[PDB]
């Protein structure tokens, strides 16, 4: 089967937006006067560093980061020359809802608006080379229910 | 020369389906995370492609429980990839 | 017994990504389902699971064009499943 | 790895609702006053009977299906018993945009109110097996564009 080219050292860039205080989203969005601090996340950051180092990607973490400061860090990556790079790599920790995450402030970032940054177009250097998003947040506030099996 | 999609070449790995919570263990980390590395780390060095390590992470916390609230979490990938993606240890 | 989540063990193969056409020429077929169904004819009987035949469609698919609008087409695979599907052929 | 039992006789049921006929929606919906008929869908609805009876499963064909007449089909497969079956398959050739399919009336149906019929609460004797839709629709009236590579 046909397979990426993934040969370049680093690999590319692994991205770690990891989101701890909520702080200012307590104070500012009204529903979000509960909504607690992520304690453990920097656990999460540890591991990814320590996989993605050891398959070669070099990492970039950005810790407690409002939506416009994400949107600020993703633009200087999607503007970045990727040319040497065979891959892209972009983790996001924090809180979140049905189709959105949430910035430290509590303000909301679709997650289209986020991936759509780093497409052919919009970042020429990565075109035909891989771009992979994981996104640990909840997306709304059901609880998944369980079936036997 | 040739053209493909604008939107090709993604993968997004989602730690939940929509509408539901996801898991963090204040202690440990979160399902998704803790469950995806270490699935990274047993796996690419045997040269598993990134959807069939993701087919054992949703396998795997697919497995475990809230108890609290008899919760579950169901991990969701996307993807738009048109080729195999391996990360190579080597 | 064990418990697995609510919406595990599903696949959902979109013609195009979110906010875009999806091509039909009335005198063969769509390009999405006469690629898919190709696909699995030839590899199904390979063992070659579901996603593998679904991230060939994607570099198939990618590769058409519409003159007329210089358009194109992007797949895009979305799943819960827990273990490898394949379908085969005895 | 862990692969899903694939062995029974047929693997499962494969619907597939063809609609082509879409005169109600440019009667009824104003914004559909030209949506025009599928014309070539046929030979989708033929290819996926043929590949799919060769796979096994046991084709069930429904053609011009309003929003209602797909739920109630939906229904019908959501009540009965897959005990037998190792696989469930369902495919959708029609119109569609954002998130949603379009009978042949013009009404709407957003693709997870037809997903979510066959969760394994809803269908239990589909429990741990896996459950495939293949969506051939429009998902918006914007035309991919293309990056060179």
């Amino acid at each position: 089967d046909k397979v990426y080219q993934m040969k370049s050292k680093p690999r590319g860039y692994c991205l770690i937006i990891n989101n701890h205080n909520f702080a200012k989203a307590r104070e500012k969005v009204p529903k979000l006067h509960s909504i607690r601090d992520r304690n453990g996340t920097h656990l999460d950051a540890g591991a990814l560093t320590t996989t993605f180092e050891e398959l070669h990607f070099e990492i970039k973490p950005h810790d407690d980061c409002t939506v416009e400061q994400i949107y600020e860090i993703l633009k200087i990556y999607q503007l970045m020359d990727h040319s040497n790079m065979d891959c892209f790599i972009c983790c996001i920790l924090s809180h979140g809802d049905k189709g959105i995450i949430y910035g430290t402030d509590g303000q909301e970032a679709p997650i289209y608006e986020l991936t759509s940054q780093f497409t052919g177009l919009k970042c020429p250097s990565l075109a035909g080379k891989p771009k992979v998003f994981f996104i640990q947040a909840c997306q709304g506030d059901n609880y998944q229910k369980g079936i036997p099996v | 020369t040739r053209y493909i999609p604008d939107e090709a070449d993604f993968l997004l790995g989602m730690a939940t389906v929509n509408n539901c919570v996801s898991y963090r263990n204040p202690a440990e980390g979160t399902w998704y995370i803790q469950s995806l590395c270490q699935s990274l780390r047993e796996r690419c060095p045997r040269g598993d492609d990134i959807l069939t390590i993701l087919t054992e992470v949703n396998y795997e916390v697919s497995n475990k429980d809230d108890k609290k609230n008899m919760g579950k979490q169901m991990p969701q990938p996307t993807f738009t990839l048109r080729k195999k993606l391996v990360f190579p240890s080597d």
